[PDB]
RNA sequence: CUGGGUUUGACAUGCAGAGAUGUCGCAGGUGGUGCAUGGCUGUCGUC
RNA sequence: ACUCGUGAGAGACUGCCCUCGGAGGAAGGUGGGGAUGACGUCAAGUCAUCAUGCCCCUUAUGUCCAGGGCUUCACACAUGCUACAAUGGCCGGUACAAAGGGCUGCGAUGCCGUGAGGUGGAGCGAAUCCUAAAGCCGGUCUCAGUUCGGAUCGGGGUCUGCAACUCGACCCCGUGAAGUCGGAGUCGCUAGUAAUCGCAGAUCAGCAACGCUGCGGUGAAUACGUUCCCG
């Protein structure tokens, strides 16, 4: 009930159960529980606590469950803002990177 | 906007088109072909292309105008197909559409007054069931422009079963150019 | 639209992407129908004229 | 044979009538099968269960254009027609009861400066 | 509308009864009438299963403390007489915006349990009738 | 994303291909935008053109992926 | 042992004036052919606005291909060489098969 | 708009270089004036 | 034979009892929609489609070329998609369109790949060849900013193109932002119409396309009335 990263979903299906987990989301929770494996239909609360660490050793090794993953997003934006690159001079002046035009309606990366 | 085109509103039932041949793949280069012809070369100007063939007849009211054969040989080279040349002459270049709007052409070209030179041509071609004539736009240069037309007997334009022979040319003055029309039912 | 600008469009481009179309008695950049190879706007004074066999009005 | 004709909103039927037992079928399917829907089930047996006599007679019918809802009315039409060629007792009765009507509904066209044929956008 | 009377729409009748096409109608959005039809045939179905034990009767009695016989309108309030067939517009339009506004899961048991309320007259429809008699009947001197 | 192989116009590689002689020296002008920085280019200056002026750009591993336009942002704003 | 005389133009009236052209060269040499079949007719759409800023007023411009399809059943030698030779249609494709 | 070239002007009467271009094998002008104009549309109004 | 494609035709005019209703007829009394814009208004738009009077540039305001730029951004208005959830989302089954487009083209079976694709080229200048979704029966989630929502961002890829940094969109994986029917005020619509759901085309190597112009699926509500505003 770990979760492993840390954080226990409050019980429903075990399909998206995973998806509150930040490495994972729908397809990879899909790849997880289809090889570990335990169907879809399944609870977190109905797992035993030796199927939940089934879970954790296959997942652990393999791909970044949290705080790895959450540095590396952020460790690749503070090299390539100043790496100096056009697509970071965007992000030191908070605007859209991927070639929005900025005159009208920019509001998620400016805000209200 | 205001009136449609005559000639262009009854393609359907009365009017046949001037160029008179098919193709499908040849289609953009025999349009191209035309316009070099119809720019380089009067009351009316027909086509009948077939392959390495053209008829490229002509209506004129005075035919005369050997030169002919010249003129030949310089379409010779833009087509680049046997041109089987005919001019024709027209019955009535009085009554003609085109050629009544040359004949108004040429009047206020050579400072003829518009409302003399205008009655002539719906007296005389009345002398068909009706005639409207409309001369637009600079007229003996004034400083504002003004259109006024002409009629005499009946010109009904909305009725598709009435054949009307439109005509257009630009006259051109010393201060501009007037636009001359002419609806011949 | 020019005269020098139409005569770029009849050259050898250089490349394959360059060849543009203009239209063949307009001159015009925009809006040249293919297979007609005619301005827009000239299309209109050639099929009301009776001049391109096979187009005339209209709806329906 | 009795061979009908029958068409709404562009949805072109085929019928044939052989007399027998009570039952019809749809290039080789079932009316409950073809036709999941009350709605449709009632309209196409109009014109039997009014006249009454329903079960003297199967169909079977070809199914071109449309939709269900179109082809469910087509066969209305189509079998309004053929119950007259049995005998035109019927006629009288089916023109009253009004299936003899095809409707002159169809699309309208879609209109320049217009999204959908009638509908205008906004203003001002 | 101006010139004269346009012609009303004709209406066709499983059950055979015009308040229930009728009130497919008024049930239905999106032009889809089968997902319409359905929610009717669940609603209606589980009135004729658990409490009512009969189908079409449930609904046309409790049909009837929805009607109001009377409606306001400003000429700038005169009330006026409601007619005969606009009385049933208002009955089965009020229904079902009411069942859309509950809080129950879905409306199968949304519109099913108002037609219950609407039986014993303790409904958010049945609410409204009175509240236009109320407006209604309040004023009466507005009325020439 | 040039699916398979990276571009370098041909008239830029050559101007490299002759500071290899020299192991690379100096600041060499530059009018082609559109090169990637192959890691044949690390440790390397050069003048690229802003629509305008052009701007010195000093080559380092972290450039490598990147294109050449990249270094040189063509409109200001300050306001 | 089957030629296909195929038709394109736009005018119908003028299709009519050749289906009847080849009817009277083939039964010359006597009987055969189809006889002309109909064949659905075609439609290219071209929508212009009505020189500059006014999108609203629109025209649109039909083009109408006319299409016949014949089928001669019976090849023979006097037939082949009157089919082509004293057969001239007046600007129609006519494609051999 | 910053440049690099050209001059009766592109139109009629392989090695170098960012590349055009090198060096060997009267025309024209999206240029001012739609309150100089023609032509072509919008609109009041399908009234 | 019945369709269906065209090609000829007939059939609706209150013609039989102002108008209420009759009998057939597939149809009613402007059957449905388009095409059509009188005499004129606004010195209404365009010298930038093309023409053109007058004036100006003639050693450049003409004329090639690479480079940028037309895609900026505190904001303001307008037009439109996607949404805010169970008349749902996901996912397995099973099925009904008619208009179209195709030679530097449209591209099938087949094997490779998670997929956009790659491979290879059958057939085809065409009623032959290539090209529905919503629905219905089941399953699963339980009124949560969620299995709603699909923006933004980080890694990687594919494809045309000499070249996609300025600025192409495509789909795999991580992230899951605002948003809980919307203030004053405002438009669209009288029946196969509103509302929703797809499909094709023109321009086009490629596509900023949710735009534009056509086609068909499902398919309502209400028109008591003329005082009330608008013309
Ligand atoms: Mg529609
Ligand atoms: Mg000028
Ligand atoms: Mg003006
Ligand atoms: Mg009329
Ligand atoms: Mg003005
Ligand atoms: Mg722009
Ligand atoms: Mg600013
Ligand atoms: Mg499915
Ligand atoms: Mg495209």
């Amino acid at each position: 009930a770990r979760l492993v990263g840390v954080d226990l979903p409050r019980d429903k299906r075990m399909e998206i159960a995973l998806t509150y987990i930040y490495g994972i989301g729908r397809t990879r929770s899909n790849e997880i529980l289809a090889a570990t494996g335990i169907d879809k239909n399944m609870r977190t609360k109905d797992l035993t606590d030796d199927q939940v660490t089934v879970l954790r050793d296959y997942i652990e090794g393999n791909l970044k469950v949290e705080g790895d993953l959450r540095r590396e997003v952020q460790a690749d934006i503070r090299r390539k803002i100043e790496i100096g690159c056009y697509q970071g001079l965007r992000h030191r002046r908070g605007l859209p990177v991927r070639g929005q035009r900025t005159k009208t309606n920019a509001r998620t990366r400016k805000g209200p | 906007g205001q009136k449609i085109n005559p000639h262009g509103f009854r393609l359907g039932i009365t009017t046949e088109w001037k160029s008179r041949w098919y193709a499908d793949k040849q289609y953009k280069d025999y349009v191209k072909e035309d316009v070099a012809i119809r720019k380089l070369l009067i009351a009316d100007v027909e086509i009948e292309r077939t392959r390495d063939r053209v008829r490229v007849d002509i209506h004129t009211a005075r035919p005369g105008i050997t030169e002919a054969d010249r003129i030949r040989a310089d379409l010779e080279k833009l087509t680049g197909k046997q041109v089987q040349l005919n001019i024709l002459e027209v019955k009535n270049p009085e009554s003609q559409a085109q050629l009544v709007a040359q004949g108004v052409a040429e009047q206020l070209s050579n400072r003829v007054a518009f409302r003399r030179a205008m009655r002539k041509a719906i007296q005389s071609a009345m002398r068909v069931k009706g005639i409207r004539v409309q001369c637009s736009g600079r007229l003996g240069g004034a400083e504002m422009s003004r259109s006024e037309f002409y009629r005499e007997g009946r010109v009904p334009l909305h009725t598709l079963r009435a054949d009307i022979d439109y005509g257009l040319y630009e006259a051109k003055t010393t201060f501009g150019r007037i636009g001359v029309k002419v609806w011949i039912y | 639209a020019k005269k020098a600008l139409v005569h770029k469009a009849n050259k050898k481009p250089k490349f394959a992407v360059r060849a543009y179309t203009r239209c063949n008695k307009c001159g015009r950049p925009h809006s040249v129908y293919r297979k007609f190879g005619l301005c827009r706007i000239c299309l209109r004074e050639m099929a009301h004229a009776g001049e391109l066999p096979g187009v005339q009005k209209s709806s329906w | 044979p009795i061979q009908t004709v029958g068409r709404r909103k562009e949805a072109v039927v085929r019928v044939r009538l052989v007399p027998g037992t009570g039952q019809f079928n749809l290039d080789g399917r079932t009316l409950e099968n073809y036709f999941p829907n009350k709605v449709h089930q009632q309209l196409i047996k109009a014109p039997l269960v009014t006249v009454d006599r329903v079960d003297q007679f199967d169909i079977y019918a070809h199914l071109d254009g449309g939709g269900p809802s179109g082809q469910a009315g087509a066969l209305r039409l189509a079998i309004a027609r053929a119950l007259i060629l049995v005998q035109p007792e019927d006629r009288p009765a089916l023109k009253k009861a009004g299936f003899l009507t095809r409707d002159p509904r169809a699309i309208e066209r879609k209109k320049y400066g217009l999204k959908k044929a009638r509908k205008a956008p906004q203003y001002s | 509308p101006r010139k004269g009377p346009a012609p009303k729409r004709p209406l066709v009748n499983v059950y055979g009864s015009q308040l229930v096409t009728q009130l497919v109608n008024k049930v239905l959005l999106e032009g889809k009438k089968s997902l319409a039809e359905r929610i009717v045939y669940g609603a209606l179905e589980q009135a004729r299963e658990k409490t009512g034990t009969d189908p079409v009767v449930t609904l046309k009695r409790a049909l009837d403390n929805v009607k109001p016989a009377l409606e306001v309108r400003s000429r700038r309030q005169v009330p006026v007489e409601v007619r005969p067939d606009r009385s049933t517009t208002l009955a089965l339009r009020w229904l079902v915006n009411f069942s859309r506004q509950r809080r129950e899961k879905t409306m199968v048991e949304r519109l099913a349990n108002e037609i219950l309320d609407a039986s014993n007259g303790l409904g958010a429809s049945v609410k409204r009738r009175e509240d236009t008699h109320k407006m209604a009947e309040a004023n009466r001197a507005f009325a020439h | 994303s040039l699916k398979k192989g990276p571009f370098v116009d041909d008239h830029l590689l050559k101007k490299v291909d002759v500071q290899n002689e020299k192991n690379t020296k100096q600041v060499i002008k530059t009018w082609s935008r559109r090169s990637t920085i192959i890691p044949d280019f690390i440790g390397h200056t050069f003048a690229v053109h802003d629509g305008r002026k052009h701007v010195p750009v000093f080559v380092t591993e972290a450039m490598v992926g990147h294109k050449l336009g990249e270094f040189a942002p063509t409109r200001t704003f300050k306001g | 042992q089957k030629i296909r005389i195929r038709l394109k133009a736009y005018d119908h009236e003028a299709i009519d004036a050749s289906a009847r052209k080849i009817v009277e060269t083939v039964t010359r040499t006597g009987a055969s052919v189809v006889g002309p079949v109909p064949l659905p007719t075609e439609k290219n759409v071209y929508c212009v606005i009505r020189p500059h800023k006014y999108k609203d007023s629109r025209e649109h411009f039909e083009m109408r291909t006319h299409k016949r399809l014949i089928d001669i059943l019976d090849p023979t030698p006097k037939t082949v060489d009157a089919l082509m030779r004293i057969d001239l249609p007046a600007s129609v494709d006519v494609n051999i098969q």
